[PDB]
């Protein structure tokens, strides 16, 4: 059948300030079917207890989910989102870049 | 101005892993206010916005009963759809439905909706007249004939013009301090060199509600549609949304570019430039 | 309220 691969954005809820608590978001959208695996990473390792929104879909029937966790950005720590889906031959990693 | 109440249903079969999961979520505009999930330990319609919490036990009980019946109905629909497409029992398939109503500024019905998709493809939809159907193919024509024989369009019309708009108006009043408050974007332009020859200008809109926004770059007053990278509007997690638009510009030409922002929460549309 | 949907 016809499948749609996810778009992925990784970003913070509030403007990032080192040492200030915030939320790290990974928004996955545009995908079909709805089964998807999303991890948030800190220095390459999976963050535990990440929460996600309730499954819903856009006007074009593609699904979207927000995965999120509290974090405190620092100068040294790197954050990313890792996504797997039936349309991807390997997990896709998108790094958090505070300018995006 | 205008407002909508919409319910989004997703049912997904999973052969060998139990019965198809059913999820229903309800939204007023961009604000989710209820959820139901048949895989929850104790499935129940649950509040997801503060203003809905004041509804009494009858609201939660009846919506839970409706969603439990829908869980069963969607499983039967998935069995029927597999047969209408001559599909094997081995594969996973998805049924999605969206329904609800839109009202104008005076609370009057603008239009109703009921539409379904199978495996991500439009299947059948109630037409704007709330009296006839549009079927995508010969499988959906089987559903259309069944729903014509059962006068389903008349049932939907009664719901959409009655219960749906009545409850949308009630939610808009109970949640007026948020649902009828437009929060404008906070905006700024960033500049990042790419090489000696070029730089990226990125225009940011943060913290806005509802999600509808227009964010564009112009060069010498002409829209840069093809040359602009425009990310999808994305949720911040605190009710608000974010978006940005970027253009690559020749070094030294930055003042020829202007970013234009339109949003319901702004007193006036904005024109922004890079401020070095 | 939601409504009870019809079987396809
Ligand atoms: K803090
Ligand atoms: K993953
Ligand atoms: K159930
Ligand atoms: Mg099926």
């Amino acid at each position: 059948m016809i499948q749609r691969t996810p778009k992925i954005q990784v970003y913070s809820r509030h403007p990032a300030e080192n040492g200030k608590s915030n939320f790290l978001n990974c928004y996955v959208s545009g995908f079909h079917p709805s089964d998807i695996e999303v991890d948030l990473l800190k220095n390459g390792e999976r963050i535990e207890k990440v929460e996600h929104s309730d499954l819903s879909f856009s006007k074009d029937w593609s699904f979207y989910l927000l995965y999120y966790t509290e974090f405190t950005p620092t100068e040294k720590d790197e954050y990313a989102c890792r996504v797997n889906h039936v349309t991807l031959s390997q997990p896709k990693i998108v790094k958090w870049d505070r300018d995006m | 101005g205008s407002h909508s109440m919409r319910y989004f249903h997703t049912s997904v079969s999973r052969p060998g892993r139990g019965e198809p999961r059913f999820i229903s979520v309800g939204y007023v505009d961009g604000t989710q206010f209820v959820r139901f999930d048949s895989d929850a330990a104790s499935p129940r319609t649950e509040p997801r916005a503060p203003w809905i919490e004041q509804e009494g036990p009858e609201y939660w009980d009846r919506n839970t009963q409706i969603s439990k019946t829908n869980t069963q109905t969607y499983r039967e629909s998935l069995r029927n759809l597999r047969g209408y497409y001559n599909q094997s029992e081995a594969g996973s398939h998805t049924l999605q439905r969206m329904y609800g109503c839109d009202v104008g500024p005076d609370g009057r019905l603008l239009r109703g909706h009921d539409q379904s998709a199978y495996d991500g493809k439009d299947y059948i939809a109630l037409n704007e007249d709330l009296s006839s159907w549009t079927a995508a193919d010969t499988a959906a024509q089987i559903t259309q004939r069944k729903w014509e024989a059962a006068r389903v369009a008349e049932q939907l019309r009664a719901y959409l013009e009655g219960t749906c708009v009545e409850w949308l108006r009630r939610h808009l009043e109970n949640g007026k301090e948020t649902l009828q408050r437009a929060d404008p974007p906070k905006t700024h332009v960033t500049h990042h060199p790419i090489s000696d020859h070029e730089a990226t200008l990125r225009c940011w809109a943060l913290g806005f509600y509802p999600a509808e926004i227009t964010l564009t770059w112009q060069r010498d007053g002409e829209d840069q549609t093809q040359d602009t990278e425009l990310v999808e509007t994305r949720p911040a997690g605190d009710r608000t949304f974010q978006k940005w638009a970027a253009v690559v510009v020749p070094s030294g030409e930055e003042q020829r570019y202007t970013c234009h922002v339109q949003h319901e929460g702004l007193p006036k549309p904005l024109t922004l430039r890079w401020e070095p | 309220y939601e409504r009870m949907c019809n079987i396809l």
